């Protein structure tokens, strides 16, 4: 009986607990004896498990916290639209997108910082943005700062509404546990509701606002003279003159003459050659079809009627000779453990973001996006990092599930048990394949560096020597290029100009996309990716499989998820906790993503991006140097890092100088992280003793007794500054380089 | 012996190199000084030191080495 | 209200207000008397 | 060349192999 | 002059630097209409640049071969504005902060749960101690002379 | 000249760290508190907090200001 | 008088990669026994879930610490009593726990002090006073 | 710091323009760009896709030094317990792999000691530190003779 079940006035709204730091925790609430209190207060703030063991009361906390996050995002979007409206050159940028640099931030004149207001065109001075908002607003048919002002007010309203709902669904009407557990209703309402009615209603905007307004923009008529969006709704003839399918109205839709709509609903593929982005008629037809699939998919699971499955039935029906009982018991686990849910969602949301990175570069979905080399290098890198972080988060809450929620007596599952029963076979196999990968990927580079140093370039793994051609990738490329005439007859051109074949698309003399060649160097850097990803999974998967126990620590699960070690005995047990595996996996995730984005930057500058001639002579940014240079480590040192770092280290005295300072600053924070990772709190606590003595000598010691950070905090502080400094360095290196040469 | 006759125009040689991994371009590039084969140039300053204190001939150096070998023993 | 005044006195809140006030003061001294290297 | 072609493989292949084999037997003995 | 330097008001490389700097800003200035907001802004930077260079020249700053002011902190009386004077001001303020800070830990040290006023500021108490800092040299010297400043 | 200066300053650095490392080892293996009672060596142990916290102060002063000055210039 | 060791049945377990290795054949291994009032699932110290049988229960384990970890879990969760032993490759058995029939947490007469120094820790001599003797300060 | 300083003061002396040091040394971007980056160009070209020269050894040792140093970071950042559990799964795997079953170790494989790893990491760190800087020092100075 799926119904709305809510409790009335569970938690009284009062500032009483704002005045009581650590009220959520019974230990923390008593107040500080030492400075360690300060940190545990923050480390435990969102660990709703440790606050209360009641699953209903935990779910209410995560529900209202989600509203809190949505409030923050809307407020974030409000400012993005507000700055486009009030502090931007978007209106000027619409008239000349090939030349004017998007800018939506202006610094006040103080202490000489005006120099960051750069000559970006359009009679404007500001910081060049790489979020890509301008390409979005154009593709949405936004034509004035007035339209951004109204979107910013709506975002601000939604921010208040989301905040109100969070307070409302925690203090006034808090859903009962069984309401959250109705996973069938939720899946139906998200497939059909969120995904379905979102893609359908957005398709409506693309049809009635985005398609027509972009046709005027691409025809060349001034945005101040393009008819306002509501005129294409009030007066159909405006639409019909651009797409005569609207003349017959909604009649061809219901009469199954859908082919009549073939002028604004297409299957062309490739890129609009006068704008550089995907065809807005292909995109609108995409959201249309996608909306249909989700509206029907939101009818799969059973609710208040008869049709539909119980998700438990589908799970309990899949099991084999090698697996036994199979997926039985998973429905109780995924309806009682928030961390099991969070592990899967982080895994997939992370993976999906990495895909968004690839698809958005090879099939640029926004007009004049592909030729804004700075925006596109930022978008791909930004989503790689977001994706890689979310993935490492999946391993933590998978590990947290094993320590806290796993219970074979109440919620058994033979699939999970079967893996636990041979975790030594899994981890040892992943260990060996990692050793194989490392030797047969990175070792080839070392071969090349040593061969090239000895004056023996004939013995290298090179396109001009021992060639390692990626035959299988080359084959897939040549296949997709022949799909539009053959295996995809309805498709006019390939889904991407990257597909080894076709021609080229340019916007404003700048190359947008051409076929991307894959040779020996692409073979090497792809086996680095497989190596680095494998080691990341090795560390993280090992952390979850031995989170409860190991031959070394039989009762590890009793030590919790997050604990420093179990002491110097057994030869030493530092970093046995699953939490420490997540700590080590972040460094490897960082490693893997760093060379992925380096791979991306060098390839694009070398073999894709560049300027096209009057006659078609393409001059790439680094002139095809990727093939002979990227097969030795010295090639990455010299031809990539040393050469492309030019821009950032000579940015002083120009509007790019803030990247100069961030380049050095992030180096600093990165080196600073090593103090924490290389040392240990015993040293620091003794040091503090001598310092405390000095304070006592002058009657200035605090009653909150100073303590060294805990062992785990030291590690957390270390990896946090390591990742921040590391990534920020590449950030300042990428933006300076691409804004100066893109 | 060539260094002591022209100390500002001769890169001092540390020792010969004999590495069967070398390709021919590495054999040429490392053939420097007045030597007949690949060599390393000395950055230890022993030529200036030994010359300043009186050493002049390869023989001077040989009997010095033998004497230090005796002291080692 | 007294609970709110207690929270407004908690270390982080009192710090941002203190340092915000400080930053405003130093910024305005630098807008009125910029580029001071001597004194 | 008539002597380096003798001593370089001797000190870089033979001696380390003879040394590594010698030390392997002393450290493993009981 | 001191340390082989020359007054920035007589220095040719100092003057060159101002000239190259204004020329840099004028290259940007010429992009924009003269009434426009960027033109006013770049012009504001230009005037501030001119005020700065004349100010350093009139304050007596010595310049090196680089055309940049170099500070004389040795004690020489023509250069007290470069260290002694802002330094006395720093020590006066720094001692004020520390003396006030110690006043608060002492004021709360005999309280019931002293760490409670360390994580939740007793702002009323603090407004009463904040001006003890004005006279820290006299107060700190006085606590010294009568055994109150250091513990034994 | 570059190799010679660099070679000896690194040799000197390692040698200086060994000098303190064997001071530490002296204090553990060999130091007899009773036969050094109240002498200049024992008195160093008596006021170790004074010694250590002033090195700490001197290092903090030099780090804040040296780094602060370079960062200002940058 | 220490308990005995027959050939009682073992819990129901499908096998795992966590069990005994060559050390058991050549050095030693351990066996824990216990009596349960009913069949029930429990977690194996080597990974996975097994079902203990009602009544007698024998389990071979590779390490002493694995035994005590399982046994500590038997008292807390299952409230059952347990013992374990060290088995050598010659078949020689050695009773281990609870040593004198009494768990070591509770005082029991007949136990003799081992390793007790009758002084506070801070009264250990300096290392120089035991140099070239074979003793550490904590040995006196 | 002291050797960077000695070298950069002398290389700009030897080159006949102390002013490069007098001006670029008062800020840290100057050291990074006008000392490290400027003086690396001959060294990193000791071998390139176009051939090699006598600076090839130092280019290779330069990277070798970066590699040893970075390997030190492993022993310094990851600590023992992680590696002891991993080695155990390799003990298992070795005793369950046919043919390889026949061969047996005489010394039980164990992760390095806590202290041992601090040392091994320190040694890697120090070794790569010294080899990186010596390669740079020698190549940059000898590639032009100051
Ligand atoms: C993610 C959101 C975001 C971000 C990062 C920024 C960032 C910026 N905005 Mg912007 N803005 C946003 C959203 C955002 N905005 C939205 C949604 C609006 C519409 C309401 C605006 C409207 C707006 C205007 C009108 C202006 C800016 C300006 C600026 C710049 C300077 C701001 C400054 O120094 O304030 C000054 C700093 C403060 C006011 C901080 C005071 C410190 C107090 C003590 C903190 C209080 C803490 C307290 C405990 C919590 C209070 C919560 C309360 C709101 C309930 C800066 C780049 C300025 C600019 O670009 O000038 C050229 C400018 O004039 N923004
Ligand atoms: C003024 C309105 C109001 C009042 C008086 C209360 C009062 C209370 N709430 Mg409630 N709540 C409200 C609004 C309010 N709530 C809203 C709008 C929501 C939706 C998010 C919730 C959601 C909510 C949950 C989910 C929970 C409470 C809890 C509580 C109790 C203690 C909370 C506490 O210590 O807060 C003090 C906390 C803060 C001041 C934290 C600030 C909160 C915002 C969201 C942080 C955002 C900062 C942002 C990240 C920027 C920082 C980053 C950058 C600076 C680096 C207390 C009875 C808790 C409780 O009773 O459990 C025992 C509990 O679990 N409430
Ligand atoms: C939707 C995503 C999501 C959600 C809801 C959670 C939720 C949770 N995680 Mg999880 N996690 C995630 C993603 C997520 N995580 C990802 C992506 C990773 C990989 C990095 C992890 C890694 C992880 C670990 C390793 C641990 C958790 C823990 C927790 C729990 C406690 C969190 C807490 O109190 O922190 C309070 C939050 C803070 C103290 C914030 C600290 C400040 C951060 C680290 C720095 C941010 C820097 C910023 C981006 C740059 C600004 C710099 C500027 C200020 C100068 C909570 C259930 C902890 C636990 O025990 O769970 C039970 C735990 O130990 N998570
Ligand atoms: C550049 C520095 C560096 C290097 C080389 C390694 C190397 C390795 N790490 Mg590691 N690590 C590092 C830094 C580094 N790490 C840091 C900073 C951290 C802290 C976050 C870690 C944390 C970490 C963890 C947590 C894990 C690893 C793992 C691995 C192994 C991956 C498998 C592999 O490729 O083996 C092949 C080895 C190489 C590719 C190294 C180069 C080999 C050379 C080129 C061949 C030499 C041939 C021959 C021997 C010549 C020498 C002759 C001589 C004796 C005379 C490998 C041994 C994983 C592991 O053990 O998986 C098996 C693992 O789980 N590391
Ligand atoms: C390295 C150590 C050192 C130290 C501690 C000082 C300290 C001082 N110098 Mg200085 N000075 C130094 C090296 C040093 N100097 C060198 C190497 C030079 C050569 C360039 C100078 C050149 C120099 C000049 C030209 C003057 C100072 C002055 C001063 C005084 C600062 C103002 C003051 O408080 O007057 C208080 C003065 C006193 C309490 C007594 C000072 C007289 C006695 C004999 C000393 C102070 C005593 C000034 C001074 O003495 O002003 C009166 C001043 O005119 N110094
Ligand atoms: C009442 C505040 C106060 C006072 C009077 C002192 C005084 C001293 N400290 Mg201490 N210290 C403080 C706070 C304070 N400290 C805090 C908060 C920290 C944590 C960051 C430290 C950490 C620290 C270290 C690590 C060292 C000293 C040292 C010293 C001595 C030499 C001066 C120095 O290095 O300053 C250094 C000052 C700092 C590093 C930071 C303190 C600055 C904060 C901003 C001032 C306190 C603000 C406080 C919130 C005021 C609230 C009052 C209000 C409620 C009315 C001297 C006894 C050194 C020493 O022992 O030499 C013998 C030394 O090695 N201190
Ligand atoms: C670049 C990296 C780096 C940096 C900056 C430091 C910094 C420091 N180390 Mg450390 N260390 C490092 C690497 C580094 N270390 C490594 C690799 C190791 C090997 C494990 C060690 C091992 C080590 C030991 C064993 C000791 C030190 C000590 C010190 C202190 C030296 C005194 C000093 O400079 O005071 C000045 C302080 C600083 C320069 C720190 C940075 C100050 C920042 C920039 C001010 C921030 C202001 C700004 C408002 C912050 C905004 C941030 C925002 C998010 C809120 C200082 C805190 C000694 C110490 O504690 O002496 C008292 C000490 O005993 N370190
Ligand atoms: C890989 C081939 C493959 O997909 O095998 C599939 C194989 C067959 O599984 P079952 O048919 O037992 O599974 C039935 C259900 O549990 C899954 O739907 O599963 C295994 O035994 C996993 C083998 C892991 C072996 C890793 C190597
Ligand atoms: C951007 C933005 C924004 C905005 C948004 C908007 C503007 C939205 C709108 C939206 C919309 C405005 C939507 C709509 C919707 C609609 C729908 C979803 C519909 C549906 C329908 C249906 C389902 C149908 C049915 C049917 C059928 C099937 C058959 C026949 C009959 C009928 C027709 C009945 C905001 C401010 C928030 C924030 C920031 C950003
Ligand atoms: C300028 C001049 C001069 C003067 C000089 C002088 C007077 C100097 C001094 C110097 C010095 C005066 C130095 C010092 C140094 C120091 C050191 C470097 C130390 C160290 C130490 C240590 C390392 C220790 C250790 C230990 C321990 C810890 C424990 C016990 C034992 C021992 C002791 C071993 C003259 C007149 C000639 C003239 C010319 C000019
Ligand atoms: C350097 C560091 C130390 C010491 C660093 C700690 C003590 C951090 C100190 C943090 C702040 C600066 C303490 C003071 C915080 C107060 C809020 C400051 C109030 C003053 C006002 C300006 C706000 C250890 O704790 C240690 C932990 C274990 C692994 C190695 C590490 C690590 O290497
Ligand atoms: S070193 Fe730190 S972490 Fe490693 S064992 Fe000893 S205490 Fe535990």
């Amino acid at each position: 009986e799926v119904k709305i079940l809510v409790d009335r006035d569970p938690i009284k709204t009062s500032f009483e607990q704002w005045a009581k730091p650590g009220h959520f925790s019974r230990t923390i609430a008593k107040g500080p004896d030492t400075t360690t209190w300060i940190w545990n207060l923050h480390a435990d703030a969102h660990d709703f498990d440790s606050h209360t063991s009641d699953l209903e009361e935990i779910s209410r906390k995560v529900f209202s916290a989600h509203f809190g996050q949505l409030s923050i995002i809307f407020l974030w979007l409000s400012g993005m639209y507000f700055h486009g409206a009030r502090f931007s050159n978007y209106e000027a940028w619409l008239n000349d997108p090939t030349h004017i640099r998007p800018s939506a931030q202006v610094v006040w004149p103080i202490v000489g910082q005006e120099i960051l207001n750069g000559d970006v065109g359009g009679g404007f001075r500001g910081i060049q943005i790489t979020s890509g908002f301008f390409q979005i607003w154009r593709a949405s048919g936004i034509t004035s700062e007035l339209q951004l002002y109204c979107t910013a007010i709506g975002a601000l309203v939604f921010a208040a509404l989301m905040l109100f709902a969070g307070w409302f669904h925690y203090h006034k009407a808090a859903p009962k546990l069984v309401w959250f557990q109705d996973v069938e209703s939720m899946l139906n309402h998200h497939l059909a509701g969120l995904l379905g009615l979102g893609s359908l209603s957005w398709a409506g905007h693309q049809i009635h606002v985005s398609l027509p307004i972009n046709q005027f923009l691409n025809a060349g008529v001034d945005p101040k003279e393009i008819p306002l969006p509501h005129e294409f709704i009030l007066n159909r003839d405006l639409l019909a003159q651009l797409y005569p399918s609207f003349a017959e109205g909604a009649t061809p839709f219901f009469t199954l003459n859908w082919s009549k709509y073939a002028d604004f609903l297409t299957f062309r593929g490739g890129l609009d050659p006068l704008t550089g982005g995907l065809w807005l008629t292909d995109i609108a037809h995409h959201h249309l079809a996608i909306a249909i699939l989700f509206l029907i998919a939101g009818h799969m699971y059973r609710t208040n009627w008869g049709i539909g499955h119980g998700i438990k039935d589908i799970l309990e029906a899949h099991k084999g000779p090698f697996t036994g009982q199979g997926h039985k018991g998973l429905y109780e686990i995924l309806t009682t453990s928030w961390h099991a849910q969070l592990s899967i969602n982080l895994a997939m949301l992370g993976s999906l973001t990495i895909i968004v990175a690839h698809h958005m570069y090879a099939m640029p979905p926004y007009p004049y996006l592909a030729t804004d080399y700075g925006t596109q290098l930022s978008l791909f890198t930004h989503h790689m990092w977001i994706g890689g972080f979310l993935i490492v988060g999946a391993a933590a809450h998978a590990a947290i599930f094993m320590v806290r929620d796993y219970d074979p007596t109440t919620r058994y599952n033979d699939l999970l048990d079967r893996v636990l029963r041979h975790r030594d076979a899994i981890i040892s196999h992943l260990n060996w394949v990692c050793i194989f990968l490392g030797f047969h990927s990175f070792g080839l580079y070392i071969h090349n560096d040593t061969m090239s140093a000895l004056g023996r370039p004939q013995d290298m793994f090179s396109d001009t020597a021992i060639q390692l051609q990626p035959v299988f990738a080359q084959w897939i490329q040549n296949t997709h290029a022949l799909a539009p005439g053959t295996t995809a007859p309805g498709a006019t051109t390939s889904t991407s100009l990257t597909w080894g074949g076709g021609d080229l698309v340019s916007v404003g003399g700048k190359v947008a996309l051409l076929p991307i060649p894959l040779g020996t160097a692409d073979f090497l850097v792809h086996h680095i990716h497989a190596f680095t990803i494998h080691v990341t999974v090795l560390i993280l998967l090992k952390g979850v499989l031995f989170a409860r126990s190991s031959r070394l620590i039989p009762d590890k699960a009793n030590l919790g998820f997050r604990f420093p070690c179990d002491g110097p005995g057994r030869g030493g047990t530092c970093q046995v906790s699953a939490w420490d595996h997540v700590f080590l996996g972040l460094f490897w995730m960082y490693n893997a993503i760093s060379v992925v984005i380096f791979h991306f930057s060098w390839k694009m500058q070398s073999d894709v991006w560049g300027s096209i001639n009057d006659q078609g002579v393409v001059t790439h940014i680094t002139g095809g140097n990727f093939a002979q240079s990227s097969i030795t480590i010295n090639g990455w040192l010299r031809d990539f890092l040393w050469a492309q770092a030019s821009q950032v280290i000579q940015s002083y005295g120009s509007s790019l100088s803030a990247y100069g300072l961030f380049f050095l600053g992030a180096h600093f924070v990165w080196a600073f992280s090593l103090m924490f990772l290389f040392s240990g709190r015993g040293y620091w606590q003794e040091l503090i003793e001598s310092i405390v003595w000095a304070h006592n000598k002058l009657k200035v010691a605090p009653a909150t007794q100073p303590r060294a950070l805990s062992i785990v905090q030291g590690r957390a502080v270390g990896v946090t500054h390591y990742l921040l400094g590391g990534i920020a360095t590449t950030w300042a290196f990428f933006l300076a380089r691409i804004i100066a040469v893109g | 012996e060539a260094w002591v006759q022209d100390p500002l125009h001769v890169r001092p040689i540390a020792h010969a190199i004999w590495d069967p991994h070398f390709g021919q371009p590495a054999v040429e590039a490392f053939t420097r000084g007045g030597a007949l084969g690949p060599v390393n140039i000395a950055y230890s300053g022993v030529y200036q030191w030994w010359y300043t204190i009186g050493l002049r001939t390869n023989e001077d150096l040989y009997t010095g080495a033998i004497f230090l070998l005796f002291l080692s023993f | 209200m007294r609970d709110l005044k207690t929270y407004l006195s908690v270390a982080p809140v009192a710090s941002t207000l203190w340092f915000a006030a400080l930053a405003g003061l130093l910024i305005e001294i630098n807008r009125f008397f910029p580029d001071a290297l001597t004194f | 060349i008539n002597l380096p072609s003798l001593f370089v493989p001797l000190v870089g292949l033979l001696f380390p192999a003879v040394a590594m084999a010698s030390l392997f037997l002393h450290v493993e003995k009981r | 002059d001191i340390a082989g330097l020359t007054p920035c008001k007589d220095s040719k490389q100092f003057a060159k630097r101002e000239k190259q700097s204004i020329k840099k800003l004028e290259s940007s200035l010429k992009l924009y209409a003269p009434d426009s907001a960027p033109a006013l802004a770049i012009n504001a930077t230009i005037e501030k640049t001119k005020r700065r260079f004349d100010n350093y020249g009139k304050q007596g700053l010595l310049c090196g071969a680089d055309g940049l002011p170099h500070l004389i902190v040795s004690g020489d009386q023509r250069h007290w504005g470069e260290f002694i004077t802002p330094g006395i001001l720093f020590l006066y303020i720094a001692g004020w902060i520390g003396w006030v800070g110690r006043s608060y830990l002492i004021a709360i040290r005999d309280d019931k749960k002293p760490t409670q006023k360390e994580i939740i500021i007793d702002v009323p108490l603090a407004t009463r101690l904040v001006f003890r800092g004005f006279s820290w040299p006299i107060a700190a010297y006085r606590e010294l002379l009568n055994g109150e400043l250091v513990a034994k | 000249q570059a190799a010679l200066y660099t070679h000896h300053q690194y040799i000197a650095g390692f040698i200086m760290t060994g000098a303190f490392a064997h001071g530490a080892i002296f204090f553990i293996r060999d130091y007899n508190p009773e036969q050094n009672a109240d002498n200049v060596l024992a008195r160093m142990l008596e006021h170790k907090e004074a010694i250590i916290s002033h090195l700490s102060w001197a290092s903090l002063f030099l780090g804040f200001h040296t780094l602060g000055l370079y960062v200002h210039n940058d | 008088p220490p308990e005995l060791d027959p050939n009682t049945p073992s819990p129901i377990f499908g096998g795992s990669t966590g069990g005994l290795l060559r050390k058991a054949q050549v050095e030693e291994f351990y066996v824990i026994t216990w009596e349960s009032p009913k069949e029930q699932i429990f977690e194996m110290p080597t990974g996975g879930a097994a079902i203990m049988r009602e009544g007698p229960n024998l389990l071979k384990l590779a390490r002493k610490e694995q035994c005590l970890a399982l046994g500590t879990r038997l008292r807390s969760k299952y409230k059952i009593k347990y013992q374990f032993y060290r088995v050598f490759p010659s078949g020689e058995v050695q009773y281990l726990h609870p040593k004198d029939g009494v768990y070591p947490e509770k005082v029991n007469p007949g136990r003799q002090g081992v390793g007790v120094n009758f002084r506070s820790i801070g009264k250990n001599v300096s290392p120089i006073e035991v140099k070239f003797t074979g003793k550490q300060p904590y040995d006196l | 710091w002291v050797t960077f300083y000695w070298h950069w003061k002398h290389i700009t002396l030897w080159q006949g323009n102390v002013s490069q040091f007098n001006e670029s040394s008062t800020y840290l971007m100057g050291w990074l760009r006008d000392y490290l980056w400027l003086n690396s160009s001959q060294l990193i070209n000791g071998y390139n896709p176009f051939g090699m020269n006598s600076l090839s050894v130092w280019a290779w040792m330069f990277l070798f030094g970066h590699l040893v140093w970075a390997t030190g970071f492993m022993f310094l950042i990851s600590w023992r317990g992680y590696w002891q559990e991993l080695i155990e799964t390799l003990a298992w795997a070795h005793e369950r792999t046919p043919l390889a079953n026949l061969i047996r170790w005489r010394d039980k494989p164990v992760a390095l000691s806590i202290v041992q790893a601090r040392l091994v990491g320190l040694v890697h760190f120090s070794v790569g530190y010294i080899f990186t800087y010596a390669a740079f020092l020698i190549a940059s100075t000898s590639g032009k003779f100051g």
